């Protein structure tokens, strides 16, 4: 193979500004590029050919630049949701055939403060012998936060599993599902269960905890 | 093909008198015309329309004048040199007559005939009568150049410009001409006295015709001698023509005659006098073989001839023997020199007199 | 424009051959393709065509073993898939290339999701998420149901039959020690909604034959 | 593609001249010669006016004469056209 | 004295009967007293006994007679522009050759004869002498010694009568010069008898048609040096004073073919006389009769002057001949081809009424196809007859195939050998065939192609091909990869005009590549199918066979083939792809050239030549770069090297590589020789010319690859001048040249001589 | 070019005869000629010699010498062998196998040196009934025949081929009064046949009808 | 220079047959022209190769 270099890694910014897209070439050969654009869940396509050549019907304002040693995407005054993943490919080796690591674009909105929500067990799940505790962080930004849950002051892991929405496409917020996983008994077993939030667009960590129920 | 030079003669001085470079010469072209002497004067030209009017002990010109269309086609005067009454006469290629005033280069007159001019005008007792290059004889005024009358003659196919210097005697004119014939006539219709038949035509059509030329025979009294080119040497009579002897020989140049001898050379180039009625040769000098020779002519007392290769050939008139030698000139020559009552002189092909001591 | 086979579930040591359908251009040209994107962000060009089927290049992870054809005929594409193993599981897209200039691509597969396991399917099972009276009474609350040790992927869940699409979240899939997936779907919803409308998620698991539509109601405690 | 004349030519008009009781000779003076001649017997003559031009179209005119053991003739036949 | 009998001694070479009969004498009485004047005047008007002396013994005559020595070899020695055949036919002039006795006296009229001769040539300084040589067997030999002198120049042409117009510059228009520049050097003044006799009749001419009818000569006298080194000549005529015409007509019989002639006849009244107009005008009547199918009219204009006012009204009458017709067709020339085979060519016909036009159609159709060296026609008249006419028409055959020899000059074939024959009149038939075997000791290519044109009658043409081929030098893993393939064409031809042809027919292909260089260019038609396998990879490989259809279209109008002069043949041939087909595509062809004379008359001709090629496809189907064009090879481009012009080659250095288009063009200045006599100056032509030619490709781009330059535009041309001589020889057709290039582009190649084989074009 | 009397030049030529040598018996012969002229076997020599130009082929010599000799001879009795080879030098000025291989037709040629050929044998005929060279002069004319004959069908042919009704028949009228023999004479009645149809000619046809009838059909 | 031949002459190369053909009942042939006429005779000497060609 070959060292197909993709840089940086995944970035945001917001509307108005430029952006250049680094995709480095190992052996230094020019024009041996195109780049494809993914969007989540869609069918990827196809935006320079000739590693500046840009496909037809799309605007202006994609360009390529960079010697075969090197080179950048340019977006100019970059409109709205245009927002996928997007690799390069080197044609120059044709028997193997690299991409780049791709880059996952996602955008600067202002700070956005989690809605924090605890969910009890199931009537459904006390039958079964399992009880799961949820905690929920609905619209924030950005996606770092710090959400630790606490039992009797433990933390817990390694038996959590957290899973987190992408960006939404309205409110460019996120949301995070921190499942706390325990059987029936062991909810039982100890007696306030509490779920700490820190985040940017937070005031101060919010806590949410219950006792016995959420009645 | 030409012998080579003997010994320059080293026994009379070579004298010169002056020379000119005079008219645009005439160059290897062979023509018949040389210039002519008045009291004091001398005039002359070149086949170039271009003509001169000199002295004759300065050679400084009294003036000089030239003709063609004003376009300006060169005429190629190569008719003869003779005077008159003050007054030149004179033919040219073209079958065109030019009469000028000695004084200036102006017209006497200008009057036309038939066939070219290589020949040489003559009058005796006024009334001059002309000839040409076409077997054409015209018979001409004084002044106005008009035509009396005319005569027609036969003509070879070919020939060496055959041409003849026209002869007259008691007002009967006489001339040779080509195809062998001869003409004795009158000189006022210049009707027939008779002919005169003299070469053998013994060839192939080809060689019957060196013949054909007859070159310049002249009288002395009661007789008349002529020849032509590889022809026969004869003595004929002035009344009739009928023979008095007769050599086989062939020449192309003129003789001349004085005592009761004939003295003339060969057509290979070789010099002699023979007899006046006997063709007997007193003597002859033979060396200078095929040497491209001019006619000669008397000066006080001796002769002298030049040559293609511009020298001079004097000599003893007793036997020829060599009396003295010159370089004169490197172009040669291709017609006749003359002097007249004390002056000797000659022209070159080149544009070139001398006058001579 | 391109129709594909299945992917479904294989034991590792197995054979499958899938297929994937040309429908208007010529097809009679346009080298073709086989290039799998695993989840972990790795894009992988596993075997190429051209023109025909007269030069075939393999990748250097199959080196031959996998096999593709395809029927001009039929505007299909085969792809004979011989042993298998676990890192084999990628989504796999059906690619086309790009006239004229070649050595890229123009158009793409729906992509396939090849599954090995040793595990049955299971089908899902649905628990409600209502913790009623919350700290929102006026403002907005979310509810949602519980999907628990399924397998394989994936499964179809919407709401109230597509009637209700605002404030839907779906949780990513998240795989337990047990093997099996579980994942939570929630919509924020005004509280005053709650109690007025019927807030049902139907979940439909193909490969189990799992049809559930679960209705979340205000229940308290 | 083509085209092609044959036979003797006619004036059509010296046609209008040809009178019976003439020898053969005269109409020699006449005409010129004949190119066809029995050799059969039957002392006897051939005039014809074929052509054929176009990728299509044919045509011919013809006289046909008979005549004594005296080079004198007996008879004609003019097909002014073609069968 | 009295004598009983004869006897003669020292006769070796003639019987003593005819030596006894020569003398009429009544032997055994006392003879005559005629014995010894017999002797004499017989013995020596034989010319064959020498010397002769008769006595009497009493009883017996004894002659001792000897015989001339008779010439054995008869030699020349001085000669320099004269010719021992032309001299001993002076001498069967004189009654004298080798094996003949002599006077040797008459020499001298043997010297005055040759001499003659030699004025009869334009010298007379010259002089011959004889050298003897006695020989043994009453011989002799004889030399000639000659002594040639020299000719004269011409110094002056001056005229009696040439009054109020000059013409004493435009007499330079004749044979004759009395003035030779300098500058303008090949010749020199020289008189001639004839040359003479044509210019004045020219010039005669000349004044004829500016307004003359008395434009007379008197004579024409000449003359020259006694040193026999320049002439002068002079003529006597009469320029009169000018003429006009005034009104025209004619009389004679017709058939009512008035109102043509009317048309002929036709011009305005008041208007300048001329003498040739008259001339073509009664040609062109000719003509007009031929078709009708006449020849011998008369045809007779008469002036019917008024110099009263220099008018004329030109009596014009006409004798219509009696009709003709043909009886009788002939050729000759048919060594080894076949009659009819001709004959279907004669658009004149037997047997029927007749032009004499037709007879030249067939005429330009014969001499189309260069099969004869030359050719004749004629026509005689049958015995007994007023109108039945007959005809020959008569050729010299020509030996006319070839055998080709490309060597991959250049390397286009590389180290290779091209063998193969064409021949167009196989077998004397008219069947036309050409072949290649093609061998390397590891490559193939063999092909043979046939056509009969007449396969069928009206000009059917009808022909095959077929080749096959391997092509192998990646032996050592060199360029030029290595492919297999064979195939054939068909087609039929025909015309449907009497100059303009068509034709059109098939061809099925089959292809198979292997080892294909990684060149870096040729990939993107392979993209244009679909595939991609180098980075820079050798394992390549590829098949693919084909049907296709072609046509040609063809103007060919000349003179003749084989070394022609005039008109101009051109063949365009467009071929083309077919449904089904692996690809689809379609190309053009165009080869043109026309000859144009100043003349015909000492040939000073020009031609011009050019070719295109052009070739593009649809539906994403380009054509082949194997069918690309190609260029150079002192063929098509002269002074340069086989398919050597253009591009240069491409990995990821330097070699022409072809392409789709063309422009390329040569023009020529045509020559004679004067160095060599037309026993084979005939059959040999040489010219100069002046190259042109340029490619390129309309789908190669630089805008991308901008590290090499673009080859992409109809600029950048290559350029070159020569001269070429193509000669024949029992091999086939040879031509060889030299040129200069003096327009390059970086990176290209020639040679100066170079050589060439079989077909040129 | 040794000198000699003619004998022993005339007597290495015969030996080169035997030798079957020409090269040089040719320039043996030449030099007998200019040396001797008028030697006793001058005739003899001119024999030899014309000889030598068959054997060697040395053709349009050969002819000019031959008529030189006929014409300046006139008279001695060997000069039957001369027509008989005048023949042969022309039969032979006809024919070549450059060309020739099994499977050739060689009608169709410059057929005027067979009617000389023809012309020569027939008044040698006319001459010498009775000489030993006849023979075969008469296979060899009846070739000629047949030849002329199948040139002159081959005409018909391609006039027929064309349709060229006419000329042809005119032309056989003379086939006719020149060749009642040769098969192509009897394959030319239907060619009258086409004719007269194309002439629309009936009364004639039937004079093709009698005389086919009248042929044998084979 | 000079070079190229044949070889095989000497050879009989007939073998044709005599023909000629009657006329019918009624009509007529037509009267040849004595131009190719035959003097026929019988032959019975040399001939073919088994032939004398040394001259005398």
């Amino acid at each position: 193979d070959i060292q197909m270099t993709q840089s940086p890694a995944s970035l945001s910014a917001s509307l108005g500004e430029t952006v250049t897209i680094e995709c480095r070439a190992s052996e230094d050969i020019h024009s041996r590029l195109a780049w494809y654009q993914q969007k989540p869940g869609k069918s990827p396509q196809l935006l320079i050919y000739n590693a500046n050549s840009l496909h037809t019907g799309v605007p202006s304002r994609f360009s390529g630049s960079g010697s075969g040693t090197q080179f950048s995407l340019k977006i100019n005054s970059l409109q709205s949701e245009d927002v996928a993943s997007y690799f390069c490919l080197q044609y120059y080796n044709y028997p193997p055939y690299t991409f780049g690591a791709g880059a996952k674009l996602e955008l600067r909105r202002t700070v956005a403060a989690p809605s924090v929500f605890i969910f009890p067990p199931s009537d459904e799940q006390l039958k079964s012998g399992t009880a799961s505790v949820v905690c929920l962080l609905n619209n924030f930004y950005p996606r770092e936060a710090k959400v630790q849950w606490k039992v009797d002051n433990a933390l817990q892991s390694g038996n959590s599993q957290e899973s987190v929405t992408e960006q939404d496409s309205k409110d460019s917020t996120y949301s995070l599902s921190s499942t706390l996983t325990l059987s029936k008994a062991d909810y039982e077993k100890h007696k306030v269960y509490a779920c700490e939030v820190t985040h940017q667009g937070l005031s101060s960590p919010v806590t949410k905890s219950f006792n016995r129920g959420e009645c | 093909k030409m012998s080579p030079l003997p010994t320059v003669e080293n026994q009379f001085t070579p004298t010169t008198a002056w020379s000119t470079s005079v008219g645009s010469g005439i160059g290897n072209f062979y023509s018949n015309l040389h210039p002519a002497l008045a009291d004091n004067v001398v005039y002359a030209a070149d086949r170039a329309g271009l003509v001169k009017a000199l002295n004759a002990d300065d050679g400084k010109e009294i003036w000089s004048v030239s003709l063609a269309e004003k376009s300006k086609e060169p005429a190629l005067l190569s008719g003869g040199v003779t005077v008159s009454g003050g007054h030149v006469y004179i033919g040219s290629e073209k079958a065109q007559v030019y009469a000028l005033n000695t004084s200036d280069g102006t017209v006497a007159w200008q009057t036309k005939v038939a066939g070219e001019a290589l020949s040489r005008p003559v009058v005796s007792d006024g009334l001059v009568l002309i000839h040409t290059s076409n077997g054409q004889l015209q018979a001409l005024n004084e002044a106005d150049g008009a035509v009396k009358w005319t005569v027609n003659l036969d003509m070879p196919s070919l020939s060496l410009r055959g041409e003849s210097a026209p002869t007259t005697a008691f007002g009967a004119a006489v001339v040779g001409g080509d195809n062998g014939r001869v003409s004795a006539v009158l000189m006022e219709q210049g009707q027939m006295i008779w002919q005169q038949r003299i070469s053998q035509a013994t060839g192939s059509t080809e060689i019957d015709r060196l013949s054909d030329v007859d070159t310049t025979p002249v009288v002395v009294n009661g007789v008349v001698f002529a020849l032509a080119y590889n022809g026969n040497l004869t003595a004929l009579d002035l009344r009739s023509g009928q023979i008095m002897w007769k050599r086989e020989l062939g020449s192309v140049n003129d003789f001349i005659v004085d005592g009761n001898r004939i003295y003339l050379v060969d057509q290979n180039d070789r010099v002699m006098a023979l007899t006046i009625d006997g063709g007997v040769t007193l003597w002859t000098q033979s060396d200078l073989l095929h040497r491209l020779l001019t006619s000669p002519v008397l000066y006080n007392g001796n002769l002298v001839v030049g040559d293609s290769e511009g020298y001079l050939h004097w000599i003893n008139v007793e036997d020829g023997r060599f009396v003295a030698q010159q370089k004169v000139d490197s172009s040669g020559f291709q017609t006749e020199p003359v002097a007249a009552d004390g002056k000797l002189l000659i022209q070159a092909k080149d544009g070139t007199v001398y006058s001579i001591t | 424009q391109l129709v594909e086979s299945g992917g479904g579930l294989v034991q590792p040591g197995r054979s499958l051959k899938l297929s994937c359908v040309a429908s208007r251009f010529t097809f009679s040209n346009y080298g073709m393709n086989w290039i799998r994107q695993t989840p972990g962000k790795g894009l992988e060009w596993v075997a190429y065509i051209g023109s025909t089927s007269s030069h075939i290049y393999y990748a250097e992870t199959v080196k031959g073993r996998f096999t593709i054809s395809r029927d001009n005929a039929k505007n299909t594409l085969y792809l004979q898939m011989t042993g298998l193993r676990s890192e084999d599981t990628a989504l796999y897209y059906c690619v086309g290339h790009v006239r004229k200039l070649g050595a890229f691509f123009d158009y793409w597969g729906q992509g396939a999701m090849v599954t090995v396991s040793s595990a049955s399917t299971k089908g899902p099972s649905v628990f409600p998420l209502a913790p009623s009276s919350k700290s929102t009474s006026g403002g907005t609350a979310a509810l949602g149901c519980l999907v628990k040790d399924y397998f394989p992927e994936p499964v179809t869940v919407s709401w109230n039959s597509g009637a209700l699409t605002s404030g839907v979240h779906t949780f990513p899939a998240v795989l337990q020690s047990s093997g099996l997936y579980s994942l939570s779907s929630v919509v924020t919803v005004p509280s005053s909604s709650l109690g007025t409308q019927t807030y049902i998620c139907n979940v439909n698991h193909k490969p189990s034959n799992t049809k559930v539509d679960k209705k979340v109601e205000p229940k308290s405690c | 593609r083509p085209d092609i004349n044959q036979g003797n030519y006619l004036t059509a008009n010296d046609v209008s001249k040809i009178r019976v009781g003439m020898t053969q000779q005269q109409v020699a003076y006449a005409l010129g010669t004949p190119l066809m001649s029995d050799p059969f017997g039957t002392n006897t003559w051939f005039y014809v006016f074929r052509q054929q031009p176009g990728h299509e179209g044919v045509t011919q005119q013809t006289l046909t004469l008979t005549f004594n053991s005296s080079g004198v003739l007996t008879n004609i036949d003019n097909k002014p056209a073609l069968s | 004295f009295v004598v009983k009998d004869i006897h003669f001694e020292g006769l070796q070479r003639v019987a003593v009967g005819a030596a006894l009969l020569s003398m009429p004498v009544r032997t055994g009485d006392t003879v005559n007293d005629e014995d010894i004047s017999n002797t004499i005047r017989a013995l020596f008007a034989t010319g064959n006994f020498e010397d002769v002396r008769v006595l009497r013994d009493g009883d017996t005559l004894l002659v001792q007679v000897k015989e001339r020595p008779t010439i054995a070899s008869i030699t020349f020695s001085g000669n320099k522009s004269v010719k021992d055949d032309m001299l001993k036919q002076n001498l069967e002039a004189s009654g004298v050759r080798v094996g003949e006795s002599l006077d040797r006296t008459t020499i001298a009229d043997i010297e005055k004869g040759l001499e003659d001769f030699y004025y009869s040539v334009g010298k007379y300084s010259a002089s011959v002498k004889a050298v003897v040589t006695p020989l043994p067997r009453n011989r002799v030999d004889l030399k000639l010694v000659f002594q040639e002198g020299v000719s004269a120049e011409i110094q002056q042409i001056n005229i009696v009568g040439n009054h109020a117009f000059t013409t004493d510059e435009l007499i330079s228009h004749f044979q004759l010069r009395d003035e030779v520049p300098w500058w303008n050097v090949v010749g020199d003044r020289k008189y001639q008898k004839q040359k003479l006799a044509g210019d004045l009749e020219t010039l005669r001419s000349y004044y004829l048609d500016r307004g003359y009818a008395r434009f007379n000569i008197d004579s024409t006298q000449v003359s020259l040096t006694p040193d026999k080194k320049g002439i002068y000549v002079t003529v006597n005529i009469t320029e009169g004073d000018q003429y006009k015409l005034s009104g025209v007509e004619v009389s004679g019989n017709l058939a009512g073919h008035s109102a043509e002639i009317e048309q002929l006849t036709k011009i305005e009244p008041g208007e300048l006389y001329n003498g040739t107009k008259v001339t073509k005008m009664e040609d062109d009547i000719k003509k007009l009769l031929g078709r009708y199918g006449y020849a011998y009219p008369r045809v007779q204009s008469m002036p019917e002057i008024n110099d009263a006012d220099k008018t004329v009204k030109l009596r014009v009458n006409v004798d219509a001949g009696n009709r003709f017709y043909v009886r009788k067709i002939r050729f000759e020339g048919n060594d080894t081809s076949k009659d009819a085979v001709l004959r279907r060519e004669m658009r004149q016909m037997e047997g029927a009424w007749l032009g004499s036009d037709l007879v030249d159609q067939g005429k330009e159709r014969l001499n189309r196809l260069g099969f004869f060296e030359t050719v004749d026609t004629d026509t005689q008249r049958v015995p007994g007859s007023p109108d039945q006419v007959d005809v020959v028409y008569k050729v010299k055959e020509r030996n006319t195939g070839s055998f080709n020899f490309g060597i991959g000059y250049g390397t286009c074939s590389g180290v290779s050998f091209q063998a193969g024959v064409q021949q167009d009149n196989w077998l004397g038939t008219g069947y036309a065939v050409g072949i290649n075997g093609t061998k390397n000791d590891y490559q193939t290519y063999a092909e043979l192609s046939v056509t009969n044109p007449y396969f069928t009658v009206d000009g059917v043409s009808l022909g095959g091909r077929l080749f096959y081929n391997d092509f192998q030098a990646d032996d050592a893993d060199l360029s030029d990869y290595t492919n297999k393939s064979y195939g054939t064409d068909v087609t039929l031809g025909f015309p449907i005009n009497e100059y303009n042809s068509l034709r059109a027919g098939l061809g099925y292909v089959h292809n198979s590549l292997s080892n294909m260089q990684p060149q870096v260019a040729m990939w993107r038609y392979l993209y244009s199918m679909g595939e991609h396998p180098s980075t820079s990879d050798q394992d390549n490989s590829f098949k693919t066979d084909d049907f296709t259809f072609n046509y040609g279209w063809t103007y060919n109008k000349l003179d003749r083939g084989y070394f022609p002069t005039d008109g101009s043949r051109v063949n365009l041939t467009g071929k083309v792809t077919i449904p089904g087909s692996d690809n689809e595509y379609y190309k053009v062809t165009l080869d043109t050239a026309t000859y144009v004379p100043i003349d015909d008359d000492h040939k000073w001709v020009v031609l011009g030549r050019t070719r295109w090629g052009y070739g593009d496809g649809l539906g994403g189907k380009e054509m082949p770069f194997y069918e690309n064009f190609y260029a150079g090879g002192s063929s098509t481009v002269r002074g340069f090297q086989c398919n050597t012009i253009g591009p240069k080659a491409v990995y990821f250095s330097d070699d022409a590589v072809g392409g789709n288009a063309m422009a390329v063009a040569s023009l020529e200045f045509i020559t004679p020789t004067p160095f060599i006599s037309d026993k084979y100056a005939n059959s040999v032509r040489t010219s100069f010319f002046w190259d042109m030619g340029t490619v390129w490709d309309t789908n190669w781009d630089s805008s991308q690859y901008s590290g090499y330059p673009d080859y992409s535009d109809p600029s950048n041309i290559r350029m070159s001048a020569g001269i070429a001589l193509q000669w024949m020889s029992p091999l086939g057709p040879l031509v060889f040249s030299y040129a200069q290039p003096f327009k390059k582009y970086d990176g290209d190649k020639a040679e100066q001589f170079q050589f060439n084989i079989g077909k040129t074009w | 070019v040794p000198d000699n009397p003619p004998n022993e030049i005339y007597a290495t030529a015969q030996q080169k005869l035997q030798d079957g040598n020409w090269r040089q018996a040719i320039t043996q012969l030449e030099a007998l000629d200019n040396r001797y002229p008028f030697g006793p076997y001058s005739q003899q020599v001119q024999l030899d010699l014309i000889y030598a130009y068959y054997k060697n082929a040395d053709l349009p010599l050969a002819q000019a010498a031959i008529d030189r000799f006929i014409r300046l001879n006139p008279t001695h009795p060997n000069i039957d062998y001369v027509m008989y080879m005048r023949g042969l030098t022309n039969m032979a000025l006809d024919d070549s196998a450059l060309q020739g291989f099994f499977g050739v037709d060689r009608s169709d040629r410059d057929p005027q040196h067979a009617r000389a050929a023809f012309s020569d044998f027939s008044k040698l005929v006319r001459g010498y009934p009775n000489s030993q060279y006849t023979t075969d002069a008469t296979k060899r004319l009846v070739f000629l025949k047949d030849r002329l004959a199948k040139y002159e069908y081959s005409v018909a042919e391609y006039y027929t081929e064309r349709g060229a009704w006419v000329a042809v028949v005119n032309r056989v009228e003379g086939m006719l009064r020149d060749y009642p023999d040769t098969q192509a004479t009897r394959d030319a009645l239907p060619l009258m046949e086409n004719a007269y149809r194309q002439m629309q000619m009936n009364a004639q046809a039937e004079k093709v009808a009698k005389i086919i009838a009248a042929n044998s059909s084979n | 220079r000079y070079k190229r031949q044949v070889s095989g002459d000497e050879a009989y190369l007939e073998a044709a047959p005599l023909a000629e053909l009657h006329a019918p009942a009624g009509m007529i042939l037509p009267v040849t022209s004595g131009d190719y006429a035959i003097p026929v005779t019988n032959g019975s000497g040399a001939v073919g190769k088994a032939l004398d060609i040394r001259p005398p």
